[PDB]
């Protein structure tokens, strides 16, 4: 039975890269917002 | 794929761009390069920023004739290798503007 | 300003809005990740096999083995 | 993908495009033509009436209606069928598609957010929709986040303090000099030198011979005295009936109204002192950042030497501590939407939208409730 | 509009040419190796 | 070996470092901030509330409270945030790696030292704690085993005396009246010379008025006709918006109510008499020891001139057949920090401190049994 192979999935991670207010996602929204920095980057980090 | 573009302008504590621009700095003796105005490998903005222009172990220098006898075995034209150094000398220049 | 240069690899470089001009406008990362679902839309049509490469010791002396 | 468009009401200009874009891809005057006499052909394929381009090029057979005037919108079954040129004729793209992002002047009438809703929700059927402040979107365009934004259309004039992102609203300043008003004194000057327009037919021609000829002063009394002593500033235009007329002193005096109010008379203050009265109702700490952050903004700021009119006649109110600044770039008459296409691409701003969803559960009255 | 940039903008539009210019290169250079590996033959399948 | 924290919560600032270091790593005022105005911009990646510096540069954004009054802590969620910034951030240390030692003001609420205790070692999890009266550290500082000991900073000034390291508890006398509200004072001041202040966002620059401009008169009553005959007493200063302030009898009638607390309705008497007062309550062997070991401690004292004010007041009190002397060094803001550096270092003090097994064993009411 396929029920007692759990299946791991690294999925939430990629969603926290890639998917729509991810890491990356932040990165580039932040490179052309007014005057965006690496703290204020990272400080959106945090409160997402 | 996923080439790191990055490094060709930017170098952390100790390390280097690629290869082909010391190789090129190695060869700054050769005549044919003569017209290339080429100075030493910290000499250029892109090159120096990593304060580890020599590998130890590695000849610079003879890795360009490795790289252009394999060139030649691939049929690149001496003036098409001529045109890639132009380039390449052009972005050494370039990033001292 | 370049594509109009005195040698023939200059001009020969660009060769194949539209997107080939957002493809100027398209940051580092966002390049990277398309590059990357290329990539796995490349692996995804084809069966993988895979090979792992390690290095045993930072002196390339033969057939030494440094656990750490 | 879906991406959302930015429609900018504005007054008088429509500017419109997708988000993303660096300029508009469509550009023409908000405006309505019905035909004037009664129409004499038979068989002839007849439209009813006309927006834009086409009001623009038919004229002398027209009545031209503007349904926007002071940032308001006053005739909404004309305005819908601008709304109904910009997405089915001029982009060509179906608006049950795609959201919309819609531009407004602050502090304005209620009711012109919730019929702009309804509208956009029902008629075009619009899947998501949102309103911003004008002046807001200038910031985003002109790389900062502290700056007062001088923002001035063809409808409205308006300041908007801005310091790192909180609007300080008791300080936002409206005013009701605009382009329009500069182009209706632009007639009663005009008659000095025996020109007459007097139809909505021929304004449009007044409103084009002030953008090419006109400039601002940086001292009006001895610019005045001196277009008045020697002909050598005076220049020449042919109107489309082939006709020269001949403009001295004449060209710099319609922006001078924005600088006098008297002059049309108006008590209130007109663009630079308002601008420093702003500065002044926000409190003391910030006030350094924004007398080096002055934005230029919008179409009516486009007069060659306003910049250094403002960056003198504010140096004369200002204490003479300061380092006072005029940022002017000159993509500046498209500020406004170059910001919305900013603002609509902002992945934090994806979750703010009114869906026509929520929409349908809270009515109308939605607008105030989650948007800006 | 031609409009005039802040030497930050005019650094970042350098080095972004550059990496351009670079990446192009690399994809030439690629061109005139698949040139010289390259056969007429329909490739019915590959391994990679 | 892990050296223990030194960490002067004091009022309106915040000292800190490690035992053993010469000057504190971290000095900022002990300042929390929230943002008043409507937040307008989106995305701006905007952050709740703000500790220290970054609450002081946005000030003009933010209502500003501090949380500690007269040496009381009146809201500990705020607090806990300067105490967060100042070890993870501005320290860059955790408090969980090892031992602080904490400074309060003599005679302060018994629930004051129940709530640092449960906080230090239930929500900062630091191992152990000890509790020291900020005037005693200013003796270690100043190399002395003997004085009477003024510590006057913001917030709370306080009498210690003692006698080669015996504290005399019948003997200390506390006072209110501090740095702060010689700041309110000056805005109750400098409405008269027009010049305005309500606001917390502009407090700080009051603040910062008194700390450049500032003086201690000889005798105010002399200095009260002066200023009817002088404008050399009058002096200028730049705000923040540009604005030249010059001000006059001010300089003298606000700073120099530590030396006369009747001016605002009080009972009590000035720094002076609670000083002589504290040494008529001193034991009789001892007396000539205090007069000549008075030590001024704390930012409060930091005036040039403040030592030659209290010497006179002192010597026109006491008599003058005994003699007085004020020791006043010009490091004298930070000795109750310095002295918490060398203290903590000693091996002799390793002994003191309240470890969380005792906490957790006796519950919050151990430091009454283990401090003073």
């Amino acid at each position: 039975p396929w029920t007692l192979i759990d299946f791991y999935d690294n999925q939430p991670c990629i969603n926290l890269i890639e998917s729509k207010l991810g890491i990356l996602d932040l990165l580039d929204e932040e490179c052309k917002m007014p005057k965006g920095t690496d703290d204020t980057w990272a400080q959106k980090l945090y409160n997402t | 794929y996923l080439l790191e573009k990055s490094r060709v302008v930017f170098q952390a504590e100790e390390e280097r761009n690629y290869h082909i621009f010391y190789q090129l700095c190695a060869s700054a003796k050769l005549p044919e390069f003569k017209m290339l105005r080429l100075g030493n490998a910290d000499s250029f903005h892109y090159t120096k920023q990593g304060g580890s222009p020599m590998i130890e172990g590695v000849d610079d220098a003879k890795e360009m004739a490795h790289t252009r006898q394999a060139c030649t075995l691939l049929g690149i034209s001496e003036s098409y290798q001529m045109g890639i150094f132009r380039i390449l000398a052009g972005i050494l220049h370039l990033g001292n503007v | 300003v370049l594509k109009s240069s005195k040698f023939k690899m200059l001009p020969e470089l660009f060769q194949d809005p539209g997107q080939t001009a957002k493809e100027h406008k398209k940051t580092v990362g966002h390049q990277f990740r398309n590059s990357l679902h290329l990539l796995m839309e490349t692996l995804n049509a084809t069966t993988p096999h895979y090979v792992r490469c390690i290095k045993p010791n930072d002196f390339k002396f033969p057939f030494t083995f440094d656990e750490k | 993908e879906t991406t959302a468009l930015v429609c900018d009401n504005g007054s008088g200009l429509v500017k419109a495009g997708f988000a993303g874009d660096d300029a508009p891809r469509a550009v023409f005057p908000s405006i309505v033509g019905r035909p004037r006499h009664q129409g004499v052909m038979v068989g002839m394929g007849q439209k009813d009436s006309y927006v834009g381009d086409e009001a623009q090029s038919k004229r002398g057979i027209l009545t031209l209606k503007y349904p926007i005037e002071h940032g308001i919108i006053t005739n909404w079954d004309d305005m819908e069928k601008i709304w109904h040129h910009t997405f089915y004729n001029e982009l060509r793209v179906a608006p049950e598609e795609h959201p919309t992002l819609l531009t407004e002047a602050p502090l304005n009438p209620k009711a012109n957010r919730e019929k702009m809703t309804q509208i956009m929700f029902e008629t075009f059927n619009v899947p998501a929709m949102y309103v911003a402040i004008q002046a807001v979107l200038s910031l985003y365009a002109s790389g900062r986040t502290t700056g007062i934004v001088l923002d001035s259309g063809d409808g409205v004039t308006h300041n908007v303090p801005i310091y790192e992102g909180y609007a300080l609203p008791h300080a936002i300043m409206r005013l009701d000099l605009a382009g329009r008003d500069l182009t209706d004194y632009l007639m009663k000057i005009l008659t000095e030198r025996g020109y007459s327009f007097v139809t909505t037919a021929e304004r449009e021609i007044v409103r084009d011979i002030k953008e090419k000829l006109c400039y601002v002063a940086l001292d009006f009394e001895n610019e005045m005295a001196t277009a008045a002593s020697s002909s050598s500033l005076e220049k020449s235009y042919e109107l489309p009936d082939g006709q020269v007329i001949t403009i001295g002193n004449e060209r710099f005096r319609c922006p001078e109204t924005l600088f006098q109010p008297s002059f049309i008379g108006m008590e209130s203050a007109g663009i630079h002192e308002t601008t420093y009265n702003s500065i002044m109702k926000c409190d003391i700490d910030i006030r350094k950042d924004l007398y080096a952050n002055n934005v230029m903004s919008g179409g009516t700021t486009m007069y060659p030497g306003i910049a250094d009119r403002m960056q003198k006649e504010i140096t004369a109110l200002a204490p003479s501590t300061m380092k006072i600044k005029i940022i002017a770039p000159p993509e500046r008459k498209y500020s406004v939407w170059i910001g919305g296409s900013i603002l609509a691409s902002l992945s934090t701003f994806q979750q703010m939208w009114i869906t026509k969803q929520e929409y349908d559960e809270a009515g109308p009255s939605i607008v105030h409730r989650k948007c800006f | 509009y031609i409009k005039p940039i802040s030497k930050l903008q005019a650094t970042n539009a350098r080095d972004a040419l550059a990496k351009h210019i670079y990446a192009k290169l690399f994809n030439w250079i690629v061109d005139h190796v698949n040139q010289a590996l390259h056969s007429a033959v329909k490739q019915h399948s590959f391994i990679g």
